[PDB]
């Protein structure tokens, strides 16, 4: 199951 | 035993050839179970193990969507790094993620990981305490002041103690038969003169699992590096793996040399000898 | 711009008997960057019918594969895997050793 948190851009 | 479920990403740019290259696999311990492709027909999140086949359209409709999501986040990343770097339009780019939990033989909660790589090299990466960011430059600096300002360590601390351990519990149960097995490598030794002076002995590690396993030679009982070859791990491509290891021995001396075999499977470490 | 050269591996998924059915292997493993051509040969030809693994990496971010196809090893039939990279001044063919 992927992460919908803690996943932000560069 | 211990046990993690890991998720690893990749982003290559094609300079002058479209959309970049995107593509994530998921694996509990040493076993795939789903996969994702840019390139590929069904621009879903698809199954590679038998035991996710049997999650319901809502599963699969989540992880479709949230892969895209990543897919979408490295798409500006590499917009972003290529400024970062001042690097030329012309040349390809490499992004790669990995994240994931480890659990003890308790099944619960042991390290969390969240790890970031631009062209093959640490570029930003979560602490042991998963609430403090190594840069590897002044670039990645910008990024942790970024992480930093959205809180990105505790919403992953969060992912890692809770969401990420509860998935990988269900997934053993589910999997029981497949992922909680450990089999015992099937080991043989074999021989090949190579000269009037020298021969080759090759130990052997077959059909086992996991892939986490010691070959030692030694000579009278003494540790032996010296003349030795050690393959990496390699997949068999039915969910086991294989090793072996190699030392050249004088002509005649072949009894004085025994092969060591550790596994999680073998309730005693293994003494091989060479048997004409 | 790390660039690491593929090491490779020719070998069956079980102990090859002649005559008997098997599934012949081409793990190419640490690897910088992605972009790598990987063919099973027969007798210097180039097989069609290869599957290969979901592109995945290692501890170091260097990247692993493994090509594989059904076939049944004969005592004259020669084996091998091309394999061609940035990092390589040309294509390497490593030969299937049955022992190896």
């Amino acid at each position: 199951n992927l992460s919908a948190l803690g996943i932000f851009s560069t | 035993g211990s046990h993690s479920m890991r998720y690893f990403f990749t982003s290559v740019s094609r300079p002058g050839r479209g959309e970049p290259r995107f593509i994530a696999v998921g694996y509990v311990d040493d076993t795939q179970f789903v996969r994702f492709d840019s390139d590929a027909a069904s621009q879903r999140m698809e199954p590679r193990a038998p035991w996710i086949e049997q999650e319901g359209p809502e599963y699969w409709d989540g992880e479709t969507r949230k892969v895209k999501a990543h897919s979408q986040t490295h798409r500006v990343d590499l917009g972003t790094l290529r400024g970062y770097y001042n690097q030329s339009e012309a040349g390809s780019h490499t992004v790669q993620r990995m994240y994931g939990c480890d659990v003890g033989s308790d099944w619960r909660f042991l390290r969390g990981y969240h790890q970031y790589a631009y062209d093959g090299k640490d570029y930003i990466a979560l602490k042991e305490d998963l609430r403090s960011w190594t840069a590897a430059d002044m670039a990645a600096q910008t990024t942790k002041h970024k992480w930093e300002a959205a809180h990105v360590a505790e919403q992953l601390r969060a992912y890692l103690e809770g969401t990420c351990v509860e998935w990988l519990r269900r997934y053993l149960e589910n999997g029981k038969e497949t992922l909680q097995r450990t089999d015992a490598p099937k080991t043989h030794m074999t021989h090949h003169a190579v000269s009037d002076h020298e021969a080759t002995l090759r130990c052997w590690a077959l059909s086992f699992y996991p892939a986490e396993i010691t070959l030692t030679w030694q000579r009278d009982g003494e540790d032996q590096t010296q003349d030795t070859e050690l393959v990496e791990t390699r997949p068999a491509g039915d969910g086991t793996f294989q090793k072996w290891a190699a030392v050249v021995v004088p002509s005649g001396q072949e009894q004085r040399y025994t092969c060591h075999v550790q596994h999680e499977g073998l309730p005693k470490p293994l003494t091989l000898r060479w048997e004409p | 711009m790390i660039q690491r050269t593929p090491k490779i591996q020719v070998y069956s998924r079980h102990p090859a008997e002649n005559g008997k059915s098997n599934f012949l292997n081409c793990y190419v493993s640490g690897f910088h960057p992605s972009d790598i051509e990987v063919d099973l040969l027969k007798n210097g030809e180039r097989i069609e019918k290869v599957e290969h693994s979901d592109l995945s990496f290692s501890k170091d971010w260097s990247f692993y594969l493994l090509y594989y196809t059904e076939f049944t090893p004969t005592e004259k039939d020669e084996y091998a895997c091309r394999v061609n990279h940035v990092t390589l001044s040309q294509p390497k063919i490593v030969k299937w050793d049955r022992d190896m």
